[PDB]
């Protein structure tokens, strides 16, 4: 999208995510809401607000002419309001079909670029390179375990046999074939691992209160990446370099 | 030393540049811009008068 599309449409979608397809997470968010936020989602079950898709369809083909290099990016400023002022005047069924056929040729032009190049084989990397983008890329107390953790995570995406690595709205999940607790939230695992990069195992009155703050989410992520690392990895005598040689030898021994 | 007895005292106050605000909430403090008692006027067309 340019984008002309809003994000987080939960005020229109939380009520047919409970009735249709029976989401338990949508129920837990819905009971939490105040009474005013709750009544603005009960009407959208009854009547759904109809949105005009004309300016989103016209702006879809102005971005294609930029993508083909037909016109400069400063020209979709004036040319968009010159094409919307024409379809407001001469609006008819013969025009509304002309927008859809041109829009149908945009998706058919790029779906041919997907099947011929076979980028569906690299569908794991596209979701994953989008995830490692908005990250800070410079952590305090770390930065050699942090760079090496991403490289062993990109290695698991390419070398593991069947990883789906899909995403929900806000975050990115990751599903492997170990049944049960397949899924790992990669986003909330990097907020738990925000402080635990340059931690060294020196200051412990009792063992614990460092390895106990590792939640059950990010502990499973440290279990999936454990066979695909080495000792020529995370810098030695740290906290994360001794987890990854503990979880490696509880998988290489449990065979 | 020569002060008069039976001195009645009396008080007052001055408030300038201020409007006496009365919030419409259950407790009289601010939990939100859209108050809690302000949300419970929606149900069954909810018409109220006051004086």
């Amino acid at each position: 999208d340019p984008g002309l599309k809003p994000s987080s449409l939960w005020t229109h979608k939380i009520i047919d995510s409970i009735i249709a397809n029976r989401s338990l997470s949508a129920v837990q968010n819905f009971r939490k809401q105040p009474l005013a936020n709750k009544l603005t989602a009960l009407e959208d079950a009854i009547v759904q607000p109809r949105k005009d898709t004309t300016p989103e369809t016209v702006a879809a083909i102005l971005q294609e002419l930029v993508a083909m290099g037909a016109l400069q990016p400063n020209e979709v400023g004036p040319m968009f309001s010159d094409l919307m002022i024409r379809v407001h005047k001469y609006n008819s069924t013969n025009v509304q079909n002309n927008l859809s056929v041109l829009l149908g040729d945009i998706r058919a032009a790029q779906s041919e670029a997907i099947r011929s190049t076979n980028v569906g084989e690299l569908s794991n990397q596209v979701v994953l390179n989008d995830f490692l983008s908005r990250e800070p890329a410079v952590v305090p107390q770390g930065q050699h375990n942090y760079e090496a953790f991403k490289q062993t995570l990109r290695l698991m995406v390419n070398e593991a046999p069947n990883v789906t690595l899909f995403k929900s709205g806000p975050d990115t999940l990751m599903q492997v074939n170990i049944r049960g607790v397949n899924t790992v939230n990669l986003n909330s695992a990097f907020k738990n691992l925000k402080n635990f990069w340059g931690v060294q195992l020196d200051t412990e009155i009792v063992p614990g209160s460092i390895s106990s703050k590792l939640s059950s989410n990010t502990r499973v992520l440290l279990l999936f990446l454990a066979p695909f690392t080495n000792d020529s990895t995370f810098t030695p005598d740290t906290f994360i370099s001794q987890i990854m040689r503990l979880y490696r030898e509880t998988v290489a021994a449990s065979i | 030393r020569n002060a008069v007895p039976n001195q009645v005292t009396e008080r007052k106050f001055l408030v300038d540049r201020y409007l006496w605000q009365i919030p419409f909430s259950s407790n009289f403090l601010n939990m939100g811009t859209l108050t809690d008692l302000g949300q419970n006027v929606m149900y069954a067309n909810s018409s109220h008068s006051l004086n």
